[PDB]
């Protein structure tokens, strides 16, 4: 992993609405498959970046479990900040709908 | 009263060369030309279709943005089409539950 | 003494219990076949039900 | 293509494309 | 056997079960003498969840 | 006298046709006699951009 | 008879990881859920690292038993 | 139809002994109507209800990155093979 | 490689652990019909009392209720589909009813909760100087002795 | 090369078939007689029988109220007892009165017997799958009781 | 064959066997006496009481 | 060949191959019981006849339940009361 | 009346009854999609090893 800091500039830069009127205009003359060539290519530069330069370069984060630490605290990160958001909001609708574990409920006795 | 059997009625086939592999690849070609043909068919079938289809948007459409546009209007229509429809709906079960709260 | 009454019990969502949401579901929405159903019957003089009938 | 030179071996298995044939024979059960 | 006589209620609690059975069987026993009956829909495409289960005719 | 009706007119021989305006009629009318404190009152609403979320 | 004998050995085998997750799991939320002092839970931390062990050596024994399950010669 | 004052649930609404009140609605009614679901309440869209569906939601994509992997894999068999000893497998099957 | 792996000696279709094998079993089942969904007279064994769907009903009937239209649901699948002339029982009946008289509270009192409905939600209205006292110890009932 | 000008794909099938048939034909002989006819006649048409049975026609399971009511099963092998619970299969055209003759083997039955589903009295002039599906739909479970009161 | 089933839950992360919700009606508390006063901890989010 | 692991599959296949000409053989024999049956309803009947239903004793002298007709001794001038 | 016995004949249908108790519970339902899931995830692992 690496980058992270310019990944966070990069969505400030694509939530800009400046940027949408950007965009906007330099999608002129473009294909699909050139954005798709191009968003590929960016990806495979990232990880050929980070398979490259782990043979010789450390980075500040370097740990005697590597990158998989820094994996799975992305993969925290992400779990934290969207599916326990959708899990609270679910709670609440649910709580709203049939009350505190309505889901769970057993079926009605016949 | 002796054998009445052979051996072969017994003894379990060859492990590598045995009958159904060896039947299968005996009917390999057979069946290389019948699925390649559906294939083809099938193939030859979705570009009849997909040919036109993709010509008429590009004809309209030529650029990515116009693209985006179209699809996104696109999305709307349908969706203010279904919302009609859930309106309508939605009036006959509010209705229905207007009533059981009479009730 | 019982409207806008206070929370009473609280609201949790146990660990790794599913939600069967995706990330599209506020954009989802539903449909019933009824409407168009009932239009087309009555285009093309399909049988009515009895209830029509006073 | 007549009924006979169509189910001929040679023809039906070299030359004929017997793509819809078989897509049918698949399909039967739905059209039944 | 409730004595209802002294606990109505208690009682009825305990008896408007059988009350609603016989109230299903005077609707079946009229449905019986007057022929009711609907059309009932072809079989369902999986009506049996295994193919190797077995379909219990009921009537 | 044999039929509990207030008038003779007991009401048109053809059933109504579906009608947005009825439907709302209706609804209305029904809103009014039942006097309800509480109807159409969402406690807790998905939050998200769009109003209605799923439907 | 064999089937059935086999089919037990098999799903007993698929689920001891399972339990060893799952009750001894619930087990030691209940000792947290009941915990509160400072001595006591530094010396439970001890408990939790050996069902982790725990935990590996029965997936470790149940692939052994699995690869030999699942083995066919042809 | 025996014991009037012990089965409530067979007697009529306290408004049937109140003497007052196109066609009008009943002046008689029972209580054993509160047995029945759709006494009050019409039955519109009764069989109609069970036709909203919904589709799922699940999309099967997960890259397969091998460039990562230098071994194999354990791997299930999920049947039998009987396309060989096809003739024995009944008497072979529960051995081991 | 698929069509290839089929003339391979213990690979064909869903024979053998290959990869392929694996891929073909996984169709079959998908062939099959034990994955598919239940139909109109199968639903109320399992799915109307399913979390996925409760959850879906209150997604996409936001701010309402739905238990009582699933029991009408219950009630249909069970008279419409599967032949039913009498489908609640007697509970199924006091469950009816009771999902109604909540029905009639909720519309009635604004914002009534928990203790008289089952309902939870967070954000409540409170007068503003919200005092605290003590609860009343319970009544002394005359006993015996 | 596939084919051969002048044989149809019908005379294909129909050698193979023949090939087929032949090649079972000696399979079978050269086999154990000891488990050939079991498993190919015997096994088959049990479990045919069984299946046809049970997906075709429509059983109901048979109790009797008292013991003083159950039948004389003394003579008849196989089965020296009468046990409740028993699974019965009948056709579509049965009466209650056929049922009852089935159950006591054409023999003189006790006075005033009748049949019951879920507390529901059948008249003996009744199709029984008829009576079941108004009375009790779906629980064909049949008892037989001594109605004198 | 006519009475309904309950819906099943199982894996390594959560399940809905330890436990009973009740009926609509008559409800009941999943967690049992000795991890009723530490339910906070069985949760991924918790929104408290108003008192 | 076959495992320990196979007895699922082993059980199953055992004791469900077998009873595949016998799953034929019903659907064929429901096949031929609705062609008699929509034979029938073509040439005609007093009282009609439900396709899908699994009895269907219905006559001049026959509810479509099994029972009498009532009211059914005289005749009317308007011909069957059905 | 749960005395219900059954000749001794249809104990061929125990798989099949196993197996659509199986249907009816878990496969027709989203544990079943969560199972078919965990058969792809199988091919997925075979393919994975293989290359
Ligand atoms: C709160 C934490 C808990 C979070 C929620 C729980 C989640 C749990 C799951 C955890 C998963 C972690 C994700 C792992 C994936 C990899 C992430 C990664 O390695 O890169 C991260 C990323 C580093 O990017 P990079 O690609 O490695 O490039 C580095 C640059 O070249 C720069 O090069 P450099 O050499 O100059 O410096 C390198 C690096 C150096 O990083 C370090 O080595 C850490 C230095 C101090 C050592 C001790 C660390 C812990 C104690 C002090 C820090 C407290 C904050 C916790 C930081 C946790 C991360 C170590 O720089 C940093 O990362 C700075 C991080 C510290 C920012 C402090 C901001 C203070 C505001 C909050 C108030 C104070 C704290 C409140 C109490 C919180 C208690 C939990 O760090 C950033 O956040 C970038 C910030 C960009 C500016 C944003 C505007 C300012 C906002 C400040 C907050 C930024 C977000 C941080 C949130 C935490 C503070 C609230
Ligand atoms: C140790 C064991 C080993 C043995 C294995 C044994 C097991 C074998 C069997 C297999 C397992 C079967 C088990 C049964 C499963 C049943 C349970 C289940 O599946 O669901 C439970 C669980 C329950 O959730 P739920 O609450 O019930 O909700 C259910 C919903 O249906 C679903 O909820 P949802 O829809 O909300 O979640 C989907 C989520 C994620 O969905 C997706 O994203 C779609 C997938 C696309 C993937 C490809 C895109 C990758 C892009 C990467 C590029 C990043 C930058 C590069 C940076 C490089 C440097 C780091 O969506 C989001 O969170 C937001 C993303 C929205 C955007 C997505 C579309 C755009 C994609 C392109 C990005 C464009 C951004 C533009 C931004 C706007 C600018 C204007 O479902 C999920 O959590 C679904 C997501 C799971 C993700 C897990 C995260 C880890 C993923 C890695 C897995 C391992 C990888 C292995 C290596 C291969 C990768 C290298
Ligand atoms: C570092 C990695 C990169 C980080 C950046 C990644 C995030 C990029 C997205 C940025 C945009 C955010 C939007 C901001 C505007 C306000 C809206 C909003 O935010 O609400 C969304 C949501 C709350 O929504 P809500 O409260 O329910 O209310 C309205 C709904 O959201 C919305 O209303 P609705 O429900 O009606 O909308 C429904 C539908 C609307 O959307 C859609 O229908 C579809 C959207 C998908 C579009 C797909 C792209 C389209 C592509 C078209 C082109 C295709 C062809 C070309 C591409 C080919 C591909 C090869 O679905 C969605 O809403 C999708 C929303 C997805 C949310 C973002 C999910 C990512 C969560 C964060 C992941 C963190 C990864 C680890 C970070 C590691 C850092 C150490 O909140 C967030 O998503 C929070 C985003 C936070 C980003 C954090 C970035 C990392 C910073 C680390 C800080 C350190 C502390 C963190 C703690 C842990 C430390 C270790
Ligand atoms: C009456 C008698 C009845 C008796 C009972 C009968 C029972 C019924 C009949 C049974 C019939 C038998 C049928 C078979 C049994 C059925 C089993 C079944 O269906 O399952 C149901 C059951 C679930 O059903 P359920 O109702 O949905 O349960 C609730 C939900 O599961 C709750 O979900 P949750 O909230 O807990 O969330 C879980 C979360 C869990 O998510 C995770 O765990 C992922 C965490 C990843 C962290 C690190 C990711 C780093 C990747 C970074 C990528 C680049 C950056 C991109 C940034 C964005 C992505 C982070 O989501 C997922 O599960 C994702 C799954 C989909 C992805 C699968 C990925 C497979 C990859 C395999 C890799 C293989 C590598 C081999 C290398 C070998 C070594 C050389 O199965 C489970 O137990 C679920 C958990 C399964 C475990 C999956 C763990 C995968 C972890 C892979 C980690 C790989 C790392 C490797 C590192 C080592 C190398 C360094
Ligand atoms: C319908 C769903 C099917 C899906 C699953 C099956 C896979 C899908 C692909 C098609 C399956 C069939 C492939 C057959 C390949 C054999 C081709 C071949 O040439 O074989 C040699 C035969 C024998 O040829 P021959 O010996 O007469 O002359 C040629 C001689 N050589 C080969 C030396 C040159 O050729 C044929 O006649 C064609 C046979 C195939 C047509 C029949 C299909 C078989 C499947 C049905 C089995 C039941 C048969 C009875 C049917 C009765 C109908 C009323
Ligand atoms: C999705 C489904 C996938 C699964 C595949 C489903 C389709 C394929 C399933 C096949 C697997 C099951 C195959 C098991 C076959 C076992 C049957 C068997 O072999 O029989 C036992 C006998 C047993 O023979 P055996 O006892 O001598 O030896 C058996 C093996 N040992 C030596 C170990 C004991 O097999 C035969 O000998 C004959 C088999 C061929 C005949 C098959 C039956 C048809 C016979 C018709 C001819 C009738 C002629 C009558 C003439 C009378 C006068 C002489
Ligand atoms: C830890 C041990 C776990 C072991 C569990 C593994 C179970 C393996 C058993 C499943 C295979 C059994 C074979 C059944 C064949 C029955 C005979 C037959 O040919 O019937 C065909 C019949 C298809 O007929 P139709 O539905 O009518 O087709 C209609 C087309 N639209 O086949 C079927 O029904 C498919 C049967 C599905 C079996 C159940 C699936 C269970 C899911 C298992 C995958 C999950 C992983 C399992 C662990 C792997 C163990 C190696
Ligand atoms: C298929 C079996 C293999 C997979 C196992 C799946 C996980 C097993 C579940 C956890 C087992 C322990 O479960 C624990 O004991 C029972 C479970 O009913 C519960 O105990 C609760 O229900 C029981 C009912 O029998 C009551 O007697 C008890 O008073 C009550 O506290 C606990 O709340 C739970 O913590
Ligand atoms: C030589 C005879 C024909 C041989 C081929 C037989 C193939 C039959 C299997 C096809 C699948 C049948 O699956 C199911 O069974 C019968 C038709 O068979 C139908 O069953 C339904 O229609 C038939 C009419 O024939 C009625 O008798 C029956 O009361 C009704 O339930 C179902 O609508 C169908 O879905």
């Amino acid at each position: 992993g690496f980058h992270f800091q310019q990944y966070i500039a990069m969505a400030g830069r694509a939530i800009n609405p400046v940027q949408w009127t950007r965009a906007w205009r330099r999608m002129e003359g473009k294909s699909a498959t050139e954005v798709y060539r191009d968003a590929l290519a960016w990806t495979n530069n990232q990880f050929a970046q980070i398979s490259r330069a782990s043979q010789y370069r450390a980075w500040w984060w370097q740990n005697p479990l590597g990158m998989g630490l820094v994996l799975y605290g992305t993969y925290k990160a992400w779990h934290m900040i969207y599916m326990v958001r959708k899990q609270k909001k679910t709670a609440q609708l649910v709580a709203a709908a049939y009350g505190q574990g309505g889901q769970w409920l057993n079926p009605v006795p016949r | 009263f002796g054998p009445t059997l052979p051996d072969h009625a017994y003894y379990g086939e060859h492990a590598t060369y045995n009958y159904f592999v060896l039947f299968i690849r005996g009917m390999r070609p057979y069946l290389e030309k019948i699925f390649g043909d559906c294939a083809s068919t099938i193939k030859n079938a979705a570009v009849a279709v997909y040919r036109p289809v993709n010509a008429f948007v590009v004809k309209h459409n030529p650029d990515l943005r116009l693209q985006f546009v179209a699809f996104a209007s696109f999305i709307a229509t349908h969706m203010a089409i279904t919302k009609e429809f859930n309106d309508m709906y939605q009036r006959l079960v509010d209705i229905t539950s207007l009533l059981e709260l009479q009730a | 003494s019982m409207d806008h009454g206070m929370q009473y019990s609280s609201i949790y969502w146990e660990t790794s219990h599913r939600t069967y949401l995706p990330f599209w579901a506020s954009l989802t929405q539903k449909f019933s076949w009824k409407i168009m159903d009932d239009q087309i019957r009555s285009f093309l003089r399909l049988p009515k039900p009895v209830t029509t009938e006073p | 293509v007549s009924f006979s030179q169509f189910f001929d071996s040679e023809y039906f298995w070299t030359k004929a494309n017997v793509g819809p044939f078989f897509l049918f024979l698949f399909t039967s059960p739905f059209w039944y | 056997s409730a004595q209802a006589r002294i606990d109505p209620q208690g009682a009825a609690t305990k008896c408007v079960k059988w009350f609603n059975e016989w109230r299903q069987c005077a609707w079946d026993q009229e449905k019986m003498v007057k022929g009711y009956n609907y059309i009932e829909d072809r079989r369902a495409r999986k009506h049996k969840p295994y193919i190797g289960a077995p379909d219990l005719q009921y009537s | 006298h044999l039929y509990n009706v207030d008038s003779t007119d007991l009401g048109s021989a053809v059933a109504p046709v579906r009608s947005k305006e009825q439907l709302d009629r209706v609804a209305d009318s029904l809103k009014a006699d039942l006097n309800l404190p509480g109807y159409g009152h969402i406690p807790y609403k998905w939050e998200s951009l769009r109003p209605n979320p799923g439907a | 008879r064999f089937y059935f004998m086999y089919m037990a050995r098999t799903t007993f085998q698929a689920v001891r990881p399972l339990l060893a997750f799952s009750v001894f799991g619930e087990v030691m939320k209940l000792v947290l859920a009941t915990m509160s002092s400072g001595l006591f839970s530094f010396l439970f931390s001890f408990v939790l690292a050996f069902e982790v062990f725990y935990f590996f050596l029965q997936c470790y024994i149940s692939y052994t038993f699995l690869t030999m399950f699942f083995t066919v010669l042809f | 139809p025996f014991m009037w004052r012990q089965r409530a649930y067979c007697a009529p609404v306290p408004s049937a002994f109140a003497s007052q009140q196109g066609v009008r609605k009943p002046l008689l009614r029972s209580n054993s109507e509160s047995l029945s679901v759709f006494s009050q309440i019409p039955d519109g869209l009764l069989g109609h209800t069970t036709s909203v569906t919904m589709g799922n939601s699940d999309i099967f994509f997960l890259p397969k990155p091998s460039n990562l992997l230098k071994i194999a894999l354990p791997a299930f068999v999920f049947m039998p093979n009987l396309t060989i000893f096809t003739r024995a497998f009944p008497f072979y099957a529960h051995t081991s | 490689q698929f069509w290839e792996a089929q003339f391979a000696n213990r690979s064909f279709f869903f024979f053998g652990n290959a990869w392929t094998s694996a891929a073909a079993f996984a169709f079959f089942i998908w062939w099959s019909r034990v994955f598919d969904p239940p139909p109109k007279e199968r639903l109320d064994r399992y799915w109307l009392n399913s979390p996925k769907f409760r959850i879906l009903s209150a997604f996409h009937n936001p701010g309402k209720r739905p238990g009582l239209k699933i029991s009408l649901m219950t009630y249909e699948a069970r008279y419409c589909y599967r032949g039913l002339d009498h489908p609640f029982t007697l509970n199924e009946m006091k469950d009816f009813l009771f999902k109604l008289r909540e029905q009639y509270l909720v519309n009635k009192y604004e914002g009534i909760q928990f203790p008289f409905v089952f309902r939870q939600f967070n954000r409540v209205s409170t007068p503003g100087t919200l005092e605290v006292h003590t609860s009343p110890a319970l009544q002394q009932q005359p006993h015996f002795h | 090369p596939l084919g051969v000008k002048g044989r149809s794909v019908f005379a294909g099938m129909r050698s193979f078939i023949g090939q087929r048939l032949g090649r079972l034909y000696d399979s079978f002989y050269y086999s154990q007689s000891s488990t050939k006819y079991v498993m190919v006649f015997l096994f088959p048409a049990g479990i045919f029988y069984t299946r046809f049975r049970a997906d075709t026609k429509l059983g109901y399971h048979v109790f009797i109220n008292e013991e003083k009511l159950y039948p004389d099963y003394s003579q008849n092998y196989f089965d020296t007892k009468w046990t409740n619970g028993r699974k019965v299969y009948l056709d579509d055209e049965t009466t209650v009165e056929q049922l009852k003759a089935q159950i006591y083997g054409g023999k003189a039955a006790p006075e005033n017997v009748k049949v019951a589903c879920r507390g529901r009295v059948f008249e003996d002039a009744d199709n029984v799958a008829m009576a079941v599906r108004a009375f009790c739909k779906r629980d064909p479970r049949l008892l037989l009781f001594q109605d004198n009161l | 064959h006519e009475q309904p089933y309950r819906a099943f839950s199982l894996g390594f992360t959560a399940n809905n066997l330890s436990g009973n919700w009740g009926d609509y009606i008559d409800r009941q508390d999943n967690k049992n006496a000795l991890m009723r006063p530490a339910r906070m901890m069985f949760t991924d989010v918790f929104i408290p009481t108003t008192k | 060949s076959t495992s320990p692991g196979l007895a699922f599959a082993n059980l199953t296949l055992l004791l469900d191959v077998p009873q595949l000409p016998a799953i034929w053989a019903v659907n064929a024999w429901r096949e031929l019981n609705g062609l008699f049956t929509e034979m029938k309803t073509l040439a005609g009947t007093s009282d009609l006849l439900y396709p899908s239903n699994r009895y269907n004793p219905q006559n001049e002298k026959t509810n479509r339940m099994g029972r009498p007709r009532k009211y059914n001794h005289g005749e009317w001038m308007f011909g069957n009361s059905y | 009346y749960d005395n219900t016995a059954s000749p001794k004949s249809e104990l061929i249908f125990m798989a099949g009854n196993a197996l659509g108790y199986c249907t009816e519970r878990f496969f027709e339902n989203e544990y079943g999609q969560s199972i078919f899931m965990f058969a792809l995830g199988l091919a997925y692992l075979a393919m994975l090893g293989h290359e």
